[PDB]
């Protein structure tokens, strides 16, 4: 509702906004935010059409990223520069109250977590890979759960023991045959799934 | 003016080039290395008129000798400095020449130091792309000296400009460019030791002050197979030692005593001096355990080698 150049200077900080772990952060669709960033000529190089109204983004509509409309579950192959564009906690709820959203949308607040193999480094995580899941018992049998990066593997050890009827008092060994032929064996019960480097989709099997 | 004299001291000149014009004459069909005597002493009098007269004769004979078209139109750039002169030359090198990369990217400095339009320049570079190189190493060359030229039309003192954009979009085109293509054709990588990457990550983090950039870079350049190199950890260290913080140097550097194969005594010195310049004694205690476990093992399978 405030005037052109009240929005562009109020999301000008938005830049200087590292990112954080325990952060949350949201996706927008470029196109939108590209129409947007013409609207206010946020982009100083851009700024020929102003605020006039043929170049009005209107109420939020982020319809083309989810893959089925009715679960609002996103596409798959999603980029950051290209198709959407990510955005700050206040930076939603400020272009929320300004322009809304379309009805039966929901905000796509994601956070970023520390990954990176060798030199750690923040990226806002998604696209996690629903991780192969087993039992010794069943070579046949495959689950494909989510996991977190900053999620630990005890807490990957937990979700597993949960699903194929395993109590607390048996012991357990978790092991990751990935791209070495030869089977490994999982040791530490503390660190996160990033400092093992385990793949996406690939069989954690207890 | 008094003709006898501007006779008699043109024919001292006659006398003074004549013992390289008979040479040239009584030797072999492109007689190159006649000419380039001849050449030599041309540039030690540098008489700009004598100097395009000989290498214009010699590259009649020659047209096809990379490394003659190189000194000629480098020439140009430094002493004469002529647009329509120097462009002409470079023109003509790529076009007899042009499986060589150094035409190319002499090419494109000097249409820059000229003031060509970006539009000329640009269509220019396409060019050089499509053009036949035979090595991987040149690929990266022709698009290094590409990138150069965008980031010399960056004002970095401004926090979003466009032609930054234009260098970033660059940027990201150069590497996917160079993972398909040069690998496609050549099947192998183009750039080892991901200079390029290292470039993007440089000028991320000391320039537009984008030290997380700078991070996600470093980690894929170590990702590709860098990680076992001493030396690579420390660029990454002095990247970061320069502009991130403390913290991120000293688990940078306990991964790289962890990684590198070639000398990891050399990268454990400088872990130690870090802690002993700027560590707590419990930070430089644990680097002595971390050190002296690494080194441990390492000395360990020395010793391997020589039981097996």
């Amino acid at each position: 509702r405030p005037d052109a150049e009240t929005q562009k200077s109020e999301l000008g900080p938005l830049m200087r906004t590292t990112l954080q772990r325990g952060a949350q952060w949201y996706l927008i669709d470029s196109r939108w935010f590209k129409q947007w960033k013409k609207y206010v000529g946020f982009d100083s190089w851009d700024m020929y059409n102003v605020g006039e109204h043929n170049l009005f983004p209107g109420p939020i509509d982020n319809s083309g990223l989810f893959s089925d409309p009715e679960s609002q579950t996103l596409k798959e192959h999603l980029i950051d520069e290209l198709d959407y564009v990510l955005v700050p906690t206040e930076a939603w709820n400020k272009l929320l109250n300004w322009y809304g959203c379309v009805e039966g949308q929901q905000p796509i607040v994601r956070k970023v977590v520390e990954h990176g193999l060798f030199v750690k480094h923040c990226k806002v995580e998604v696209y996690l890979l629903e991780l192969k899941l087993c039992e010794n018992s069943d070579p046949t049998n495959v689950l494909s759960c989510h996991f977190s990066k900053a999620d630990t593997i005890a807490t990957i050890e937990k979700e597993m023991r949960k699903l194929f009827n395993i109590p607390a008092e048996r012991e357990t060994r978790l092991w990751n045959k990935y791209m070495s032929n030869t089977y490994e064996q999982l040791s530490k019960l503390d660190n996160t799934v990033q400092d093992a480097g385990l793949y996406q989709g690939q069989v954690l099997v207890i | 003016e008094s003709v006898i004299q501007n006779y008699n001291k043109a024919l001292q000149q006659l006398e003074k080039y004549k013992p390289y014009e008979e040479a040239l004459l009584q030797a072999e069909a492109p007689r190159l290395a006649e000419y380039q005597a001849y050449i030599d002493f041309e540039m030690k009098i540098g008489d700009p008129a004598r100097i395009q007269l000989i290498f214009e004769r010699a590259l009649v004979e020659n047209c096809l000798v990379p490394d003659l078209w190189i000194r000629y139109s480098q020439y140009l750039d430094r002493q004469l400095k002529v647009k329509d002169l120097v462009l002409s030359v470079h023109n003509r090198a790529i076009r007899n020449c042009p499986w060589t990369v150094a035409l190319w990217s002499r090419y494109l400095l000097a249409m820059e130091r000229h003031g060509v339009d970006h539009q000329v320049i640009s269509v220019t570079f396409e060019k050089a792309l499509n053009a036949g190189f035979i090595q991987a190493t040149d690929y990266v060359e022709i698009w290094q000296a590409y990138l150069d030229y965008l980031r010399r039309r960056v004002d970095f003192k401004q926090d979003s400009s466009k032609e930054l954009e234009e260098l970033r979009a660059a940027f990201t085109r150069a590497l996917e460019y160079l993972k398909q293509e040069v690998e496609e054709r050549f099947n192998e990588s183009g750039d080892p030791s991901c200079v390029i990457m290292q470039n993007w990550a440089r000028i991320e983090a000391r320039l537009c002050n984008n030290m997380q950039k700078a991070r996600e870079l470093w980690d894929s350049i170590m990702t590709r197979g860098n990680a076992k190199y001493a030396n690579m950890w420390l660029e990454y260290y002095n990247l970061e030692r320069a502009h991130g913080d403390t913290q991120h140097c000293r688990k940078a550097l306990h991964r790289a005593v962890q990684c590198t194969s070639d000398y990891p005594e050399h990268v454990c010195e400088v872990l130690l001096t870090m802690e002993r310049t700027e560590g707590s004694l419990e930070d430089w205690d644990i680097a002595v355990q971390k050190t002296e476990t690494r080194l441990a093992r390492v000395n360990e399978q020395r010793m391997k080698a020589a039981e097996k």
